[PDB]
RNA sequence: GGGUAGAGCACUGAUUGGGGGUUUAGGGGGCGAAAGCCUCCGGCUCCCUGUCAAACUCCGAACCCACUGCCGCCGUAGAUGGC
RNA sequence: GUUACUCCAAAGGGUGUCCCUGGCCUUAGACAGCGG
RNA sequence: GGUGCCCUAAGGUCGGCUCAGGCGGGUCAGGAAUCCGCCGUAGAGUGCAAGGGCAAAAGCCGGCCUGACUGGACCCGUAACA
RNA sequence: GGUACGGCGGCCAUAGCGGCGGGGCCACACCCGGUCUCGUUUCGACCCCGGAAGUUAAGCCCGCCAGCGUUCCCGGGUGUACUGCCCUCCGAGAGGGGGCGGGAAACCGGGAACGCCGCCGGCCA
């Protein structure tokens, strides 16, 4: 809670966390063949280019030709994720709420809207400092559970961050 | 961990610190390895023969013992180990570089290069070397508009004159 | 189908596997359980096999039907806790009659193997109806190929039919 | 119905591992050395399919008369016959 | 060096019943204002109970095989071996 | 029965006789008679 | 129970990476699949049957190549011993 | 002689997995930037380059926990199951018995175990 992550601040700030990053998709997907300027839409927003994904065995919604441009994807650091999210967040509901979350302290938001049909997915997700012993090559190791982060710390994050919880 | 039918790897592969297909490559060779490892902060080699109770070390150096992590302090400490090499009656040896990526430009090949200038038999190509821009200190000193060569060369006619 | 002293003996190999074995067929027994599940009695009787058998399903449910009848009409499904503890998992096969040309036998049903000393099945019962138990087993023991023999088993694991018998 | 010899035929087991042993052997046994005369147990390790005898003489111990390549030279007695094999020292193990 | 007998369920696959949790992959209806908030025959994950394997093995003999040294036997009255 | 083997019939029953055991009775028990 | 083939890559080598499934998160009728995190001894995958083998790989993703060559030698198996 | 420091190894779980508590000259990490070396089918995240304001929180070092997994020991199970050689022993048969030799698996109870060894270095005094 409040006091938990202030104590542990108190404590030392490399228990403070930061934002790890923030990943917009085009979750439901429907590009098909084409050349779909969802593409160019993500590339006014952000400033950079996205990436596509291709399907996997055959379906019906979309991605029947695996190994095809389906959808979109962009992933977003330091800054930009800052002034992304002071810019979705506000467009969006007040009161987040508590199962926004996973049990590790990362959320979603599930917004949707010439061209400018769309219905896209975003997803934040956090961590501390030293999580690089994990992804890291050399002499890698896996996170204790103290250095692993709660719903707590996440949900209290996003309050002092930008916004006020359910 | 979870019972029978789980294989534990071998100490050093679950720390993290030795690959033992290559160890394998290296050893058929019956030639001795210069070994060299990179910190953020300093970088080490040493020159290394095969025994099955234990690998057998010969000669060892080190940039505090070159103070007393970049790729100057790389090629000055490549050509101590090429001085003290040959102190002890051995010109041949084969380059050991671990887990560290062969990136071209990089303080591992300075140190390579700099054994090679000091009279020891390593085989290698030229074309992966850092250049000497790089080497003798032109580049930082190109970034500080926004180790003075001097020193450098200072230094480096100080390690060739003390092992005249 | 064919007598019982061509099946009873042991001495072939186990013919189990039924991803191996093409036209298998399925058991005609399906139930193994009887009576009050839970009330957790005194007593249970126990048949155990003299020697080692093979003992076909066809036998087998006309054991359970039998034994099952006399002890409803007799005692009460509120009581009686009956068990059989085999399943019969060899296949039995027969040689499709030419003549001794190609002689390897089509699947015709399913046996279980026993062996010496081995319990075949159970009832648990109350100090009260302990004669409609060996009734039961009277009844099983009379259809079985070979030769069987009961006992009287207490909590905590002990023997206990000299005494029970003698008493009544 | 009667089927040849091949080099896998009824190696289910023997050319099987206890699967707590899985994987690349230590490397001792890749760089042994041998003498002349030398008595070698033939046990053939699965992982490391170069240098690999017949498994039907696994089990066996030979006699070393000498090297080729990386590979050493083995005489086995089968009956009355001699017989001469080239192996990887992995395959290999000294008496005694 | 080896996986047979025996044994067992740690893999592959078979197999009884109970005590619970998620409920639903799914046709049945019920208060079904309708696939509904909610349940009924059923699927998923446990724990206790009971059964199996010629083409299963966490285990594992007696026994057999090669080799070294010794005891014993054969051999200069010529063996083993070769033509 | 007078059969080592080559070359000998069961499930299920009898306490027919000889034996080893375990419980309930026994200064009056299991009946056998006169009576309630 | 399978074969009487297929591949200029499914062949050679170098580098980097790690799989199936389950759970918790979101748009979706079964949803095939694309997004995020954790667990996870290989349950995956391997040109092809079955068995064996393989995890900083023998699997996935890429880069450069043609040792799928010329001249020769001694060994093992088919066909134990012979 | 000392150091709560590090590199290359061997045996490959009696060493692992997990949990708890403690530490920072030297050192080892995490940390800030990315112009340049190298690169991201998008992100300097990971790989690479440059350096330390700053942190003991993690990794690392140090000590403990018998919770899971693993190996060993004593005793029971039990000389049980199985088995090599001989038998004018039994049994209608199957299948068992006797003598001389070998000898388990599950399970049960009680103990040890939260790594051992080699080579060269660094820093303080």
């Amino acid at each position: 809670n409040r006091e938990a992550i202030l104590a542990d601040w108190e404590a030392h700030p490399m228990r403070k966390p930061r934002i790890a990053k923030v990943t917009i998709n085009i979750g439901v997907g429907e590009s098909g063949e084409r050349l779909t300027k969802a593409e160019t839409m993500l590339e006014q927003l952000v400033g950079q280019k996205p990436i596509r994904r291709r399907a996997k065995q055959t379906n019906r919604d979309f991605g029947i030709r695996r190994g095809e441009p389906i959808a979109v994807k962009v992933t977003l650091r330091g800054e930009k994720a800052y002034q992304m999210l002071d810019r979705l967040l506000e467009a969006v509901d007040r009161k987040l709420k508590a199962s926004n979350f996973d049990e590790h302290g990362n959320f979603c938001f599930g917004i949707q809207e010439e061209i400018g049909i769309f219905g896209m997915d975003v997803c934040v997700t956090l961590e501390r400092p030293g999580f690089r012993v994990a992804k890291r090559k050399r002499q890698r190791r896996k996170i204790p559970t103290k250095h692993k982060l709660t719903k707590e710390e996440g949900i209290v994050f996003a309050m002092e961050e930008l916004k006020a919880k359910v | 961990a979870h019972g029978p039918r789980y294989r534990v790897p071998f100490r050093r592969r679950r720390e993290g610190k030795t690959n033992y297909h290559k160890r394998l490559k290296l050893l058929k060779s019956k030639k001795p390895r210069l070994v060299v490892r990179k910190t953020l902060n300093h970088h080490i080699a040493q020159i290394v023969v095969y025994d099955p109770k234990g690998d057998k070390t010969l000669v060892s150096a080190h940039t505090m013992e070159l103070m007393r992590g970049n790729t100057p302090s790389a090629y000055l400490l490549g050509l101590l180990i090429g001085y003290k090499a040959k102190q002890a009656g051995i010109e041949e040896a084969i380059l050991d570089i671990g887990l560290h990526p062969p990136t071209r430009g990089s303080s591992i090949f300075a140190v390579l290069k700099g054994a090679v200038d000091a009279g020891l038999n390593v085989p290698h190509s030229e074309e992966i070397y850092p250049e000497d821009y790089r080497i003798n200190g032109e580049h930082i000193a190109n970034y500080a508009k926004a180790k003075l060569p001097e020193h450098f060369e200072e230094v480096k006619a100080k390690i060739i004159e003390k092992f005249e | 189908l064919r007598p019982a002293k061509i099946d009873r003996d042991v001495d072939k190999p186990a013919y189990t596997r039924r991803e191996y074995i093409r036209g298998a067929p399925g058991p005609k027994i399906t139930i193994f359980d009887m009576g009050n599940l839970s009330a957790e009695f005194e007593y249970e009787v126990s048949l155990h096999a003299e020697q080692a058998m093979q003992i076909r399903q066809n036998a087998l449910e006309a054991i359970r039907i039998q034994v099952n009848r006399y002890l409803q009409k007799n005692v009460g499904r509120s009581n009686y806790h009956f068990k059989i503890r085999v399943y019969p998992f060899q296949v039995l096969r027969e040689n499709p009659m030419n003549g001794m040309r190609r002689p390897f036998g089509k699947p015709i049903g399913l046996a279980a193997r026993v062996r010496k000393d081995q319990k075949i099945l159970t009832v648990w019962v109350n100090g009260q109806h302990l004669k409609f138990a060996l009734g039961a087993m009277h009844r099983a023991k009379m259809k079985l190929p070979y030769s069987a023999y009961y006992r009287i088993y207490d909590k905590e694991g002990n023997d206990v039919t000299t005494k029970v018998l003698s008493t009544m | 119905v009667k089927k040849a010899h091949s080099f896998r035929r009824k190696t289910r087991g023997k050319l099987s591992k206890h699967p707590r042993r899985r994987g690349l052997p230590p490397l001792t046994r890749f760089l042994q050395e041998f003498e002349v005369g030398q008595k070698v147990h033939i046990v053939i390790e699965p992982s490391y399919h170069k240098g690999m005898p017949d498994p039907r003489f696994h089990g066996r111990t030979g006699t070393v008369v000498g090297k080729r390549g990386d590979a050493y030279i083995v005489q086995i007695t089968d009956g009355g016959k001699v017989k001469t094999f080239f192996i990887h020292p992995v395959h290999l193990r000294p008496q005694k």
